[PDB]
RNA sequence: CCGGAGCGAAAGCGUUUGCCAAGAACGUUUUCAUUAAUCAAGAACGAAAGUCGGAGGUUCGAAGACGAUCAGAUACCGUCGUAGUUCCGACCGUAAACGAUGCCGACCCGCGAUCCGGCGGCGUUUGACCCGCCGGGCAGCGUUGCGGGAAACCACGAGUCUCUGGGCUCCGGGGGGAGUAUGGUUGCAAAGCUGAAACUUAAAGGAAUUGACGGAAGGGCACCACCAGGAGUG
RNA sequence: GCAAGUCUGGUGCCAGCAGCCGCGGUAAUUCCAGCUCCAAUAGCGUAUGCUAACGUUGCUGCAGUUAAAAAGCUCGUAGUUGGAUCUC
């Protein structure tokens, strides 16, 4: 949200469900922010760099959270098809 | 449940019509009762000649003589 | 009287690794120590009791009468809280429901009615609360008309920030305990409607756990 | 409040039932809200197998069975300890007792 | 019977966004359909869709970005001027901000915004935000 | 909190009318180990009752105070209640050989 | 029947000293009356006579409630044991027909250490309803 | 005696206790007592 | 019981038209 | 891992046969139903051990992730996973509690048993309900080793595999042990580990004497 | 045999066999081409009891008689027993007629059974049985229900209603007076449908919690209780 | 409720107050008065209509499992409501 005058108004810009596209509120505490590690072409060693995913406490309870990191790790290729 | 059809205004507006008699302070404003029972026949105030004087006793748990007059 | 936090969260707070409160929010981190709130807010935080309702538990030998306290906490800029506790004292029971209130501080979001001017003033969009039977619709209003509403939940939207409302409640609103929890549950969605502002691609950032992992 | 989903009976998709009698008080109750029990028992108590074994004219001879079909109604099964009142949760076992 | 399929099509889209869904099947296509449809497209609600053309009626499967609140209609389709349409704004978009009121006017299948700059009426399908 | 801040165990006030069908209130003040039974209820916490007279009565003041465990000191009793086993901790050897 | 107070404490004495207590009620007695400093004779009776009751359980094996350091190095000792060979480095291995297919679907469906064992024709897994 | 002693008695008394004002007034304390 | 005052109601308008029905 | 070195090899294979990891159980979750191959002619579910290799890295990625390997929570409440979890937590430096799960352990802050992970990992997700349970009251991840019958309530990384019996879930155990050291800079991926399979095998006290 | 099984619009429906007409589901690359959905005033059906005219009348049994029981007992219990209970023809159109939940349509969780039709698969037994799939139907469990609600509870939705709109009919407006009075109407009658008012009242009621209580069940404890006894007391 | 006296004297379920809940049973913050205080103010109280309160007449916008509530069930005309499809 701006003020018209390029003035960001918002106090917290909340992380959205990387699954859902849903907010993740304030008290939300079955949500999940899992990083998944990234690995060397060559020896396949952890370097240092890593992916951020967002899963909200709905899709998590629900049982969709395993099942839209393996389709969010298959669209940034780490897991195989 | 309501029917909300284009042309119900009229299944509407006698549905609603109708109804409204139910309604027990509507039913009592829109009758020749409750209006010819009504002594003052819808005055706010009235004068009269007093008859007796009477003391009904109040109800319980209270306990006490209404000073009432028979008018 | 220091504070020796028990939770890696008020460890934190208490070293200056986490600035911010919003950072607790962004994260979705259970805020379990009373004392990790008046640490960033601790400066404008006015509460006041909403209602003493002495509740009673019929016993072999008579009436075991325990008094409740509903008190509503906040910074009266984008921070509210409501906190419940029933102890049978009521001096320790208004103590331990302000403990309670500060854990339950969230933040409130806040939009503008029409034009966008200055800073917000009303709700985003309408929004409805939930408890129990009594439910309340917050609906964004003009730029100078004040909280219409109800005394009890205008201390919530006072102390929220809120300037503008045009609220509608529904059901036993005379359930002073119901009324005010729906009211606060009201505003607990204004930073969980999504809306076309809000379409950007979340760009993600370490959290205070992993930034602050070997500390 | 209803107390029950089935409403105390075994009924779906019917309207009436052949209503049977009780067997201690011969009450009218429907056949399958009766809380049924096949007692099957020997002619002669264990108590007294041991005499007629000895006064059996035969050399093998098994007793026979006393096959008894109980309909019981919910009044008289309860007063005779037949079925029990249970929890709100430990109502909803249909499992048999061992 | 299936009467108003535009309500039919809106009630499973707004079941299958809070489902948490990405794809929703749409089985009575129409044009006052695909009219709905796109003017919710072009404002970035849904993605796209394919028309599945049998020799029927056909079938829609569009695409959930997760960006929609709730889509619904408006069942006797009342007859919309162009001085009432301010009052349906208040009472059905959630927000001055966002929210659209698809309407249908002579010069086609639009928004509430839309009718105002060619500046004409008509009548009311339903709603998204 | 006086008793708190000066002293170790707890204590209790009770200032009220007890026994009455108008003056029916106990306010009972109890926190802090209170011991009620037993012998050891006479060396580990004194009793006092006083009287307050007033204009609408005369109120009681029933004060249960539990001293703390001191070792030949007159802040609290000599001798560890009964209820109560303490063992020193195992000692250190690590010349074994 | 013993107490909590006696209870707790008789577990705490064979915790902290397990190379002094015997199996006497005598001689637990006497060193139980050592360090432990009991205001009571009859409790002190008391520690020592369930403190000789359990040295019969624990001679006899371990305990859930004490944990002495004779016994955790056994089983410090059995948790770290490694056999010669591994139990899953097995010459022959007997897969059925469904999982032979999973591997060929794989990129390595040929080895040798593969029997193609024939399940029995039938379908007789569940259970008889009733 | 009584058959049934648990009974009423008078008629300005009652077998259970109760005030005048339920709390309030210049005699006994029982009223609103909350925020001290 | 609310079937035994049914049943009066019914006794007591079943009398009201034989006194009815007499004086005509 | 979708590289060519992050593929599993022949004695990785013969290792899953053998110990009996594809064995699925007779009943079958609607969440798990995209791991399963075929179900065999006894009821038997064959769970792909591609697939499983593939949520194996997958799970230590997340792992490798974590900084402080403190900060990992491996519960077993079974007997069966208890010593598995144990040789694993000192393989990798994580926590553990082989016990019995205390209620509150998560969320308690008073209690003296309080420990907040960041990445919890569980044997079996209905057997160690109460920890995952616990876990969602806090914002802690979850890689389980699910059963086909195994249900997904609170299961982030879902581990395909016969989680019940010995010498199934001590391998998986030690697959992730390995996969983990390897991802950091403590095995060189050539030469087999020197760790053995059956460290990790729960043994019945039946036959530990002998 | 007989089931939380089947069928029927409901009420209701259980010996064999035959006859007459009808029906759901399934199968179809058959046909018609919107003929549909819900429906005021109308109409069919409609447990038990009751009414009218015949036949019949074993058991049971209103009323009634008598024998008990009790302070009384025209009740409960027992012995006899009328109308009824069964059939035929014609009325009454009433039930806790209940899933206390109208009908049609869309979206919406999972799992294992069950009845019917169809499809496929590997054997066993002379169609039966075993393993899946599809449509329809009576239901169940897990949902600690993504949701709903005042709870209880609800996936035959009571879900997709403040983010309030698929179509339509009936119907509720604090509790009593009262389903009463009167009028109309129907009926042989009993009664059905329609149906107020004067007046009276601050509560009535729903779900759940704690306690108390039970001539409710289970598990335990003392001679201020008892059994077996000793002293008595009156 | 609803801004404003644990004041003083009198009365003792009497007289009276009270829209409602209630108050008065010899120590009444509620009656009769004194003092004090509160609210609006040249105004203010009361009685009866009417409107908003009332989403308790609900077109917007109510309900009908258990709180008042879906006809016992089905058929059936008026009435209401009706699949997709023709230049994009
Ligand atoms: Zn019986």
């Amino acid at each position: 949200m701006q003020n018209d005058a390029g003035e960001f108004v918002d106090l917290y810009v909340p992380r959205k469900c990387s699954a859902s596209n849903r907010i993740i509120g304030a008290k939300d505490h079955a949500s999940i922010q899992i990083n998944i590690a990234e690995v060397d072409r060559v020896t396949g060693r952890f370097n240092g760099q890593f992916k951020t995913y967002a899963i909200c406490g709905a899709i998590r309870r629900m049982g969709e959270a395993d099942d839209s990191l393996l389709r969010l790790a298959k669209t940034d290729s780490i897991v195989a098809k | 449940g309501k029917c909300r059809g284009l042309r119900t205004a009229r299944k509407l507006r006698n549905h609603r019509r109708e109804q409204k008699w139910h309604d027990k302070q509507y039913k009592k404003a829109h009758l020749g009762t409750a209006l010819k029972a009504n002594p003052f026949g819808g005055a706010s105030h009235a004068k009269g000649i007093v008859l007796e004087k009477v003391g009904v006793e109040a109800k319980q748990p209270n306990s006490a003589i209404r000073k009432c007059v028979r008018v | 009287k220091e504070w020796v936090p028990v939770t890696k969260l008020g460890r934190l707070v208490k070293d200056m690794k986490i600035k911010s409160l919003e950072e607790i929010y962004l994260y979705s981190l259970p805020i379990k120590e009373s004392e990790i709130i008046d640490f960033f807010l601790g400066s404008a935080l006015k509460d006041e009791v909403l209602k003493i309702m002495p509740v009673q538990k019929q016993t072999r030998a008579g009436q075991r009468t325990r008094f409740k306290a509903f008190v509503a906490i906040g910074d009266y800029n984008g921070h509210v809280g409501l906190g419940v506790k029933c102890s049978k004292e009521v001096a320790t029971a208004i103590r331990g429901a302000i403990i309670l209130a500060k854990l339950s501080i969230i933040p409130v979001r806040r939009g503008y009615w029409g034009n966008k001017i200055g800073k917000p003033h009303t709700v985003p969009c309408k929004v409805t609360g939930r408890c129990g039977s009594v439910l309340v619709r917050l609906i964004p209003a003009p730029r100078g008309t004040g909280i219409v509403s109800a005394p009890v939940p205008k201390k919530l939207l006072m102390m929220a920030g809120i300037d503008d409302c045009y609220t509608s409640a529904r059901g036993c609103t005379a359930t002073l305990g119901n009324f005010a929890k729906a009211t606060f549950d009201a505003i607990s969605k204004t930073y969980s409607y999504l809306t076309p502002d809000l379409w950007k691609e979340t760009v993600f950032t370490k959290s205070p756990y992993q930034e602050f992992t070997d500390h | 409040t209803k107390k029950r989903r089935n409403n105390g009976r075994a009924k779906k998709g019917r309207g009436h039932v052949q209503p049977i009698r009780c067997t201690n008080c011969a009450r009218c109750v429907p056949k399958d809200k009766a809380i049924k029990k096949f007692v099957i028992r020997n002619i002669v108590e264990a108590a007294a197998v041991r005499d007629i074994s000895e006064a059996s004219v035969f050399d093998s001879y098994v007793l026979p069975k006393l096959y008894v079909k109980l309909h019981y109604c919910v009044s008289c099964a309860i007063h005779s300890k037949v079925v029990r009142n249970r929890s709100r949760e430990a109502r909803k076992d249909r499992t048999p007792p061992p | 019977v299936r009467m108003n399929v535009l309500a039919d099509a809106l009630k499973s889209i707004n079941n299958a966004e809070k489902r948490g869904k990405r794809q929703v099947l749409l089985r009575p296509c129409s044009k006052v359909i695909v009219r709905f449809l796109t003017v919710m497209m072009k404002h970035g609600y849904i993605g796209e869709f394919e028309i599945i053309d049998d020799h029927r009626a056909g079938k829609i499967v569009v695409n959930l970005t997760g960006r929609l609140n709730k889509c619904g209609v408006i069942s006797p389709r009342f007859d919309v001027q162009l001085k009432d349409l301010e009052k349906w704004q208040n009472n059905l978009l959630p927000s001055r901000q966002f929210g659209f009121i698809v309407l249908t006017t002579s010069a086609g299948i639009m928004d509430h915004e839309e009718a105002r700059r060619k500046h004409t009426g008509g009548k009311i399908l339903g709603f998204f935000f | 909190r006086f008793i708190m801040e000066s002293g170790a165990k707890g204590c209790e006030v009770v200032v009220s009318g007890k026994l009455r069908g108008q003056r029916a209130k106990s306010m009972k003040f109890v926190d802090g180990l209170m011991i009620h039974s037993g012998d050891p209820v006479n060396y580990y916490v004194d009793t006092a009752v006083r009287h307050v007279l007033l204009r609408q009565g005369v109120l009681g003041i029933k004060v249960k105070i539990m001293l703390p465990w001191d070792p030949s000191g007159k802040i609290g009793p000599k001798k560890p209640l009964p209820d109560h086993v303490s063992i020193v901790e195992p000692k250190e050897e690590v010349l074994s050989t | 029947v013993r107490t909590k107070t006696v209870k707790k404490a008789a577990r705490v004495i064979i915790e902290k000293y397990y190379t002094r207590l015997g199996n006497d009620f005598h001689t637990n007695k006497r060193v139980c009356e050592e360090i432990a400093i009991i205001p009571s004779k009859k409790l002190r009776n008391k520690i020592a006579g369930y403190v000789t009751h359990l040295m019969k359980r624990i001679q006899r094996g371990p305990v859930r409630g004490i944990s002495i350091k004779l016994q955790e190095e056994e089983r410090e000792r059995r948790d770290n044991y490694v056999p010669e060979v591994s139990a899953l480095d097995q010459e022959i291995i007997e897969v059925d027909t469904d999982t032979k297919e999973m591997l060929k679907l794989l990129d390595f469906g040929s080895l040798s250490n593969l029997q193609v064992t024939q399940p029995p024709v039938g379908m007789n897994f569940k259970t008889p309803r009733g | 005696k009584r058959e049934f002693e648990r009974h009423s008695g008078s008629d300005r008394s009652s077998v259970r206790s109760e005030e005048k004002r339920s709390g309030s007034g210049s005699r006994n304390w029982g009223s609103v007592r909350d925020h001290m | 019981r609310a079937k035994w005052r049914k049943k009066r109601m019914r006794r007591l308008k079943r009398k009201r038209r034989k006194m009815r029905q007499r004086s005509k | 891992g979708g590289l060519d070195v992050l593929q599993m090899k022949e004695e990785d294979v013969l290792k899953f046969l053998a110990a009996g990891t594809h064995l699925g159980g007779t009943n079958l979750d609607f969440q798990m139903e995209q791991y399963v191959y075929k179900r065999k002619s006894d009821g038997v579910y064959i769970i792909n051990l591609k697939k499983t290799w593939e949520k194996l890295l997958l799970a230590a990625r997340a792992i490798v992730a974590i900084e402080n390997p403190a900060d990992v929570c491996v519960i077993s409440s079974r007997n069966t996973g208890q010593r598995a979890v144990l040789k694993f937590a000192s393989a990798t430096g994580s926590t553990t509690f082989a016990g019995r799960f205390t209620p509150g352990t998560f969320t308690n802050q008073i209690q003296a048993a309080f420990r907040e992970p960041r990445l919890l990992i569980v044997t079996d997700p209905r057997a160690d309900h109460q920890p995952l349970t616990e876990a969602s009251y806090v914002n802690i991840p979850t890689i389980a080793l699910c059963n086909t019958d195994s249900p997904l309530r609170y299961v982030d990384i879902a581990i395909p595999c016969n989680n019940k019996g010995p010498h199934s879930v001590g391998l998986m155990w030690w697959m992730l042990a390995r996969e983990v050291l390897r991802m950091r800079g403590t095995i060189s991926r050539e030469h087999p580990w020197e760790v053995m399979p059956d460290l990790y095998f729960y043994r019945d006290p039946e036959e530990i004497e002998k």
